[PDB]
């Protein structure tokens, strides 16, 4: 004691929403390295709009401990220009610029390259689904107007009648508004961020007005969530699992949470504790970890008080265009072990750790090969819907000034209940213009 | 005996309730099992120490309590040392500009901490002490040293200075007087100003939140501000409550131990 | 005389030197940064602007909204804190059965961490699990509306910072000799004319000093707003404004102008309290 | 203004300290009655029980039959002067005096008129607009008295308002207080610790001790007839020289010869329970050098010889402590009167004689003196009362 | 213990204010010399100068023959007692008084022994372990005495040690002080202001005024023969009764006739340049009631009547306040003292008659005054000095 000397410790920075899974990933990865070094996971805040704050504070403050960061899927176009998140092209081993594109899906990979040069390696991806209680509702809506109709129908019968959407002033609201706008045939910025294309075309104005009208029609309806304007991912997932809601729109990571939290107690409408076949089926640290058939038991049991369905469209004719999201792994510029970091990155994302994160953390893997395995398809039932939704997904503007634009958007849509479509649509344009020109001061 | 007794009893139980309700509330939250934690029961039912178990399993709060305590001590030591050598000079000497000095020592104490974080960040990112103990001790003196000067200047003016001439009249060596008669008359003032400055060190969040990055320099209020719960899928209310209780009990028992000195110090001389 | 002169000029030399180097230097640095287009994302290219960083603030809107919110919070919370602190110092001074007990009770909120209290108040107003939220008419959720959230913040601020003000007031109170209270009682003090006629005009300096502390400390409110609401929905004080425009916008050139304006306005507050109302130091 | 009735009023604590035990006395209208006694003997306790600031244990106090045990001090219409001057520093002396009038909701013009009147009674015209800091101790005391007089209350309750000033200011303001009270003719209950104050002013004096008013009488009456030994040792300055002796059918066995007594005083001392030892007291003004007095005094005086150890020029008279042939006095109650000062009985066997400064007898020179024998203060062995007065009932 | 000879010590205040003027006096050994006077008259000033706390511009002073105009207070070996009692709260009683011994580098054993002995001198061995706070103020004075006695210095400076005590306490304690000083034969300077302590303990009482030593010597010389009006007024209980008069070479022209005295006094008056106005002084103790004493001694006295305003009953003596139709006592030396009293011109020329108890003069009645012819002194209102004593350059 007194002087605990050890090898290098590559510091890994992942959001807290999925800390306990990337911790086990790091544990599995600290075996294929022997004694060369070790990886240590460190948690970032749970909200996307402040994960960037922490990362940028550490990067600009020359924090020499920041080694590997799992950054959001919309920040590359900014961290690359700002000098941070050094490009894949200069790994002293010369392996990342081709390990990244080996088996990655074609969608998420397009979010890393900024000027055709890659600056990060995709580690996971996301897309929202529709989760419902099949015992209460039947034939899930598959349309937003149908969603609200079913909500009113359940409220008339004195039932859980919340819709459980993400509506805070964060990025989860801009994501939803972007999904609606693009699925209605619109877009915030031009193909290249140069001038706001929100409300210049009459068709574009109609699209943004329809999106705003859907946003306002939700959150102002009988039996709605009272604190709807303070909800995000965790809050929506929890408010659904309690039994307060019968519908929700949330990322796929809610299925593993459902199963694990039901086995650990919690969920009242699915006991799963009085089944001695599930005894000892909780790891000593909390995770679920079924054996091989405990999963079948606890999944066939939940298959009748839980279910999912593709994202609800806007008009009943055309399908939806769900906004893509995920995490990319990048190596910070304030790193002295700029080789071990690039080694640990490619050792973090491989055909076993991807399988592990997707089968015990809900996070959709990005290795395009995994979605063709039978067993993985049998322990990840929403794989087909995820693959389908990822095909025609609607990406975000991807400009260097994006995160300064999403703040303006979320600020002018901050209270959803206090929305009126015609003025708010014309008001979004001025704020988007200011964000493009970087004028004024953000809230 | 009859009226006044019950009068004061029912009057001063109200303040006990006032002070203890926002604490008993969170403490009861901290014991509710993760299932029943969502009902508005003020009194729990079938309490479980599982939240505290999950808090103790881990190392996030030890390595932050230690940082807070160490930074507090290293700050208050130099604060008291550099503040006594001024308070003694402000309560006994008449240099030109005394009222200005005491006014400054009064005002800068409640400095707007937001006016500092921009230049301090822009300086410490470029000198090298971004996430370090000195990088925090250096801004903290802006609030420690004025408070120490104020407190010790208030206390020193209550010293029977005539004892100086007394010792000069029955002894010798004004240095020996300064060493043997006023130093025992000035030790408790230092012992109390130390407690005051130390307690005052804890209530900062903006600077410790915007100038610290990792486990090497994160304090307690920053550690609890970024906490989210032991597990990643369970309801975080009970876990956050237990973490808060655990992170706040030490300074609470410290204040309870030193209550007498604290009330004698803040109320300068009185009580 | 020269002896004590050159003694003071050497005893208050390190104190003043350190205070200058650690306070007046960052302020001047902020003032010099407040004139440039200094951005964190693009460090190498910073150009001397002029006054183009105060124009874009004084003409903006989020600035005035935050200033107004801060002033309202400060005024209301300080008034309520003064009333409660006086009513509490009285009890702590004239109690009869247990005084150590009431003193301990009052100190408990004083030494508590200013964030766990905000967590307590945050979970008290959450519907379903908040024993306060379960009293309002169903489907209230007051943490979403602006004014109810400001009210909750004020409640938390009062509960946290009463004990300090009550002790400050009991300081100036314990120097009121009880014989004066007895003489007033004999002459016909109604136990209210007593207070408003002898006790308050006698402790005016302590009152004004406590007011100065509480005003300058509530003007920098950051923590309860950061925890309870986070500044979203226009309930963000003037500190949240700078903390966001520095770390989310990376704009140092105006994140520093905000600090300069905050310094100027707290200096105006200090000038008011000092010139008018006296607010002299206790040393006299 | 109105007589103050006492119905077995007492002060006893549940913590054990009993301050008063069932006192009954009526304060005559206009009389300058004064309370005197040692520290903590119940004086301030009685005064604050009157003022209602102190809770009454039991009994009933009546202002001519008015229920005031439950009455609020603001609703008793009383006034008082606190020795701490009880002054309000923030308000000027004019506002100080006007304060109780302000509480009286009287007309501000007539309020200022009354203030001007009462201040001109005290000659404080240029001080009313000043602050107490800008005034002298005598001026502050005058301010306090003026604040107490303007109310025209049922009675005044003064509390040694001249205790903490110079002696000359003390005596002149004492005369002035006598003049002001007599001119005003209102009931005043003066409380103090010194006997001379009462002796110079009191229309009547009441000695207090531990809740027992040992006597209720006039200053001259306390001077001529100490009702007991405690009053003899406490009232008078200095106390009368004390001598021990045993009972004699014709007088007492003085250490300087046989003292004979008149038949009437012999009868009255016989009427008291016969003591084993008697305590004899003679005042220093009685004991005088026999070298200057006529023989007509010596027929009743017992002359004797005595040497002196203490000599001083004390102005017109000389208080002369002498090495005398007189042992220490012993009595069951004299012990509680001994340890008052600390240097007790160290100058015993050496008593003082108030003699004119004309004589030049210095230390070592034994001078033959004589004093009247009937001027003795006699005390019982157990009761210690003046046996020249028969035991009352 | 060692002689203390003053020689024309002079000041230079930064303000130039004159606090001292050519002080010359040998403070002899074994004596108890007392400096008495009002505020700012220099007692504390010259006492600090004795302690060397205040520095001179010019002048000389020697203790044991050696110059001490520059010697440090730590060096002169003099013990001073402070009115603030100058007690160190962090030291126990025995430690508090041993402190100077430990400072003087003595032996732990003999230090503790001498502490025990000096405590026995003050009977403080009963509470040698306590702290200064938890004992009474008189006991604090006793601890001051303990610190004084131990070091055995060359002189004592007991500055107003009885300021905070009570009357009886202070008289017995100053008797103790005088007898202890005699026991130790130490040269003391009892800087006080009260005349009782001044004249009952002083071997050479020195009075001060604005930096002028009016009269220096035994209390009896000043008492019978006041050098001028300042000592005549500041000394006396009450002061000498002043009667203005008109100049006469065969007597003095009083507002009520001529007083027939011996002519050599008039010759002494004529020895000086003739003054314009004169005042006549007679102490209250010299005036008696002619209704009790015949005109035997009054055959040469100038007799007249005065209107009595107040009467005082003292017991052994009687006091009457009486105002006559004589001009107000106005003098240049009395006008400098006019700023002291506060209640001016109400009872000007109202004097008191120190008469025994048998005098029963009624109030308000105009009665003649009986007093010895020669007990009055002649002092002119112009120079203020007593013309009864010749002007010696
Ligand atoms: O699936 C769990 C993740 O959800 C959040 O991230 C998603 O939501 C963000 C905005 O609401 C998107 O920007 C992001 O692309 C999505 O992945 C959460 O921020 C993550 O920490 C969770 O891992």
């Amino acid at each position: 004691c007194g002087a605990d000397s050890q090898g290098l410790v590559v510091s890994f920075y992942t959001p807290a929403t999925d800390g306990a899974t990337f911790t086990a990933i790091a544990q599995r990865c600290n075996q294929q390295f022997g004694g060369r070094f070790t990886i240590a996971q460190v948690s970032l805040p749970r909200s996307p709009n402040e994960q960037r704050l922490q990362l940028a504070r550490r990067l600009t403050g020359n924090d020499r401990t920041l080694d590997v960061m799992a950054l959001d899927v919309v920040w590359t176009a900014e961290f690359a220009e700002a000098g941070w998140a050094l490009p894949l092209s200069d790994d002293p081993a010369g392996l990342a610029e081709n390990d990244a594109v080996a088996d990655t899906l074609p969608g998420p990979l397009a979010t890393a390259g900024w000027n055709h040069k890659l600056y990060a390696a995709p580690v996971t991806t996301n897309t929202q689904l529709l989760w419902y209680r099949p015992d209460l509702v039947n034939s899930p809506p598959t349309d937003w107007n149908a969603m609200i109709a079913e909500a009113a129908r359940l409220h008339a019968a004195g039932e859980p009648s919340w819709i459980a959407v993400q509506a805070n002033q964060g990025e989860g609201l801009v994501v939803w508004f972007n999904t609606l706008l693009v699925s209605a045939g619109g877009s915030v910025l031009s193909e290249d961020g140069r001038h706001v294309t929100l409300t210049d075309t009459p068709a574009h104005r109609a699209a943004t007005v329809s999106a705003l009208q859907i946003l306002k029609s939700v959150a102002t309806t009988p039996g709605a969530d009272p604190s709807i304007t303070r909800t995000e991912e965790g809050s929506a997932r929890l408010a659904f699992e309690q039994g307060k809601a019968a519908l929700e729109v949330n990322w796929p990571f809610v299925f593993a949470s459902m199963l694990e939290n039901a086995v650990k107690g919690g969920v009242p409408f699915l006991p799963l504790n009085r089944i001695p076949q599930l005894a000892g089926s909780i790891n000593d640290i909390g995770t679920f970890t079924p054996s091989d058939e405990q999963f079948r038991i606890a999944y066939d049991a939940s298959q009748q008080v839980f279910g999912f369905a593709p994202y609800p469209a806007v008009a009943p004719g055309q399908p939806a265009k769900v906004t893509i999201g995920g995490l990319n792994l990048a190596v910070a510029k304030t790193t002295r072990h700029r080789a071990e970091a690039f080694e640990a990155v490619r050792c973090l994302r491989d055909q076993h750790n991807q399988r592990y994160v997707s089968l015990e953390g809900g996070l959709p893997a990005v290795r395009a090969s995994l979605y063709s395995d039978p067993q993985f398809q049998a322990k990840y039932p929403m794989h087909a819907i995820i693959r389908q939704q990822l095909t025609d997904a609607a990406v975000r503007p991807a400009t260097p000034v994006y995160q300064a634009l999403s703040i303006r958007l979320a600020a002018v849509l901050s209270p959803i209940t206090e929305i009126d479509p015609e003025s708010t649509a014309d008001e979004l344009a001025a704020q988007a213009q200011k964000a493009i020109d970087g004028m004024g001061l953000l809230p | 005996g009859a009226r006044r007794a019950t009068y004061w009893a029912v009057l001063d139980t109200l303040v006990v309730g006032y002070a203890l309700l926002p604490v008993l509330w969170i403490f009861s939250l901290s014991l509710k099992p993760t299932s029943t934690v969502k009902d508005g029961k003020l009194i729990p039912s079938t309490v479980t120490f599982d939240n505290y178990r999950g808090i103790f399993r881990g190392d996030l709060f030890s390595s932050a309590l230690i940082n807070s305590i160490g930074i507090g001590l290293i700050t208050t030591v130099i604060a008291v040392v550099l503040g006594a050598m001024a308070a003694y000079a402000v309560a006994r000497l008449e240099f030109p500009g005394k009222r200005l000095l005491i006014g400054a020592a009064l005002l800068i104490t409640m400095f707007p901490s937001i006016s500092l974080v921009t230049p301090l960040f822009n300086i410490e990112r470029a000198i090298g002490l971004f996430d370090t103990w000195p990088g925090l001790i250096l801004p903290y003196i802006t609030f420690a040293l004025p408070l120490a000067i104020y407190t010790l200047s208030a206390f020193f003016r209550e010293i029977p200075w005539d004892l100086e001439k007394a010792a000069k009249m029955d002894g010798a060596t004004p240095g020996q007087a300064f060493r043997k008669v006023i130093v025992p008359l000035a030790a408790p003032g230092l012992v109390t100003a130390a407690i005051l400055v130390f307690i005052f060190a804890w209530n900062d969040l903006l600077l410790a939140l915007s100038l610290t990055a990792t486990k090497a320099a994160i304090t307690a209020p920053v550690a609890i501000a970024n906490f989210t719960g032991s597990s990643q899928f369970e309801e975080p209310t009970g876990s956050i409550a237990a973490g808060a209780i655990v992170i706040t009990i030490p300074i609470i028992v410290f204040v309870l131990i030193f209550q007498r000195r604290i009330v004698a110090g803040l109320t300068s001389g009185a009580v | 005389r020269m002896a004590e002169r050159r003694l003071a000029f050497m005893l208050v030399a390190p104190a003043a030197m350190l205070m200058v180097a650690v306070t007046a230097y960052p302020i001047g640095y902020a003032l010099w940064l407040s004139l440039q287009r200094n951005n964190l994302a693009t460090p190498n290219d910073t150009a001397f602007i002029g006054l183009g960083n105060y124009h874009t603030i004084l003409i903006d809107r989020y600035w005035w909204t935050a200033l107004a919110v801060t002033l309202a919070i400060t005024a209301v919370s300080v008034t309520i804190e003064f009333v409660l602190g006086l009513a509490l110092a009285l009890v702590m001074h004239r109690t009869l059965i247990g005084k150590g007990l009431v003193r301990t009770a009052v100190l408990i909120p004083y030494g508590i961490v200013t964030v766990v209290a905000s967590y307590s108040w945050y979970y008290a107003w959450t519907p379903g699990t908040g024993y306060l939220a379960n009293l309002l008419p169903y489907d209230s959720a007051p943490l979403t509306q602006q004014i109810p959230s400001l009210g909750i913040v004020v409640i938390a601020e009062v509960w946290k910072t009463t004990p300090f003000m009550s002790l400050l007031l009991l300081a100036g109170l314990a120097l009121v000799p009880e014989d004066l209270l007895r003489a007033a009682q004999v002459d016909g003090a109604s136990a209210w004319r007593r207070l408003t006629k002898v006790i308050l005009p006698m402790i005016k300096p302590a009152i004004v000093v406590a007011l100065l502390f509480r005003t300058l400390d509530a003007f920098r409110i950051f923590d309860n707003i950061y925890v309870l609401t986070g500044g979203s929905n226009n309930t963000g004080s003037v500190s949240i404004l700078g903390y966001d425009n520095l770390f989310k916008g990376f704009n140092v050139g105006l994140g520093s102008a905000i600090s300069v304006l905050i310094f100027g306005c707290v200096a105006v507050i200090a000038f008011i309290f000092i010139k008018l109302f006296g607010a002299a130091a206790p040393g006299g | 203004m109105a007589e103050i009735v006492l119905d077995h009023v007492n002060k006893s604590y549940p913590d054990g300290h009993t301050a008063v035990r069932d006192l009954n006395l009526t304060i005559a209208d206009g009389e300058f009655l004064i309370l005197v006694g040692p520290s903590g003997c119940g004086k301030t306790t009685t005064l604050n029980m009157i003022a209602g600031l102190e809770d009454i244990s039991s009994g009933e106090l009546r202002i001519a039959g008015e229920r005031v045990n439950e009455k609020a001090p603001k609703d008793r219409d009383i006034a008082m002067v606190f020795q701490s001057y009880a002054l309000y520093p923030h308000m000027t002396v004019r506002q100080n005096i006007a304060f109780p009038l302000t509480l009286a909701k009287m007309r501000k013009a007539d309020i200022a008129q009354k203030v001007s009147e009462t201040a001109k009674i005290l000659d404080l015209t240029n001080l009313l607009d000043r602050k107490p800091s800008q005034l002298s101790g005598g001026q502050r005391q005058r301010v306090a008295m003026g604040r107490a007089i303007v109310r025209h209350p049922k009675a005044f309750l003064m509390d040694e308002p001249l205790s903490n000033l110079d002696a000359k200011l003390r005596v002149q303001m004492r005369g002035e207080i006598a003049q002001l009270q007599r001119r005003l003719g209102t009931t005043t209950v003066y409380v103090t610790h010194d006997q001379t104050e009462a002796m110079t002013l009191g229309d009547r004096v009441v000695v207090m001790y531990g809740g027992i008013a040992q006597q209720i009488g006039t200053p001259e009456e306390l001077y001529e007839r100490p009702a007991n030994l405690f009053v003899a040792g406490f009232i008078g300055s200095p106390a009368m020289n004390f001598f021990p002796a045993r009972l004699t059918a014709i007088g007492l066995t003085l250490p300087f010869g046989e003292v004979t007594l008149a038949p009437e005083v012999q009868g009255v001392i016989a009427a008291h329970p016969k003591p084993e030892n008697v305590i004899v007291g003679v005042r220093p003004e009685h004991i005088q050098d026999a070298a200057l007095i006529d023989a007509y005094q010596r027929i009743r005086a017992l002359t004797f010889q005595v040497k002196v150890n203490l000599v001083e020029s004390l102005g017109a008279d000389k208080y002369l402590y002498f090495t005398t042939e007189s042992p220490a006095v012993h009595s069951v109650q004299l012990d509680e009167l001994a340890e008052v000062e600390g240097e007790s009985a160290l100058h015993e066997n050496q008593f003082v004689a108030r003699v004119p400064a004309e004589s030049k007898v210095a230390i070592g020179q034994s001078v033959e003196l004589a004093f009247d024998t009937a001027r003795l203060a006699v005390f019982d062995a157990d009761s210690g009362a003046n046996l020249t007065i028969p035991h009352r009932a």
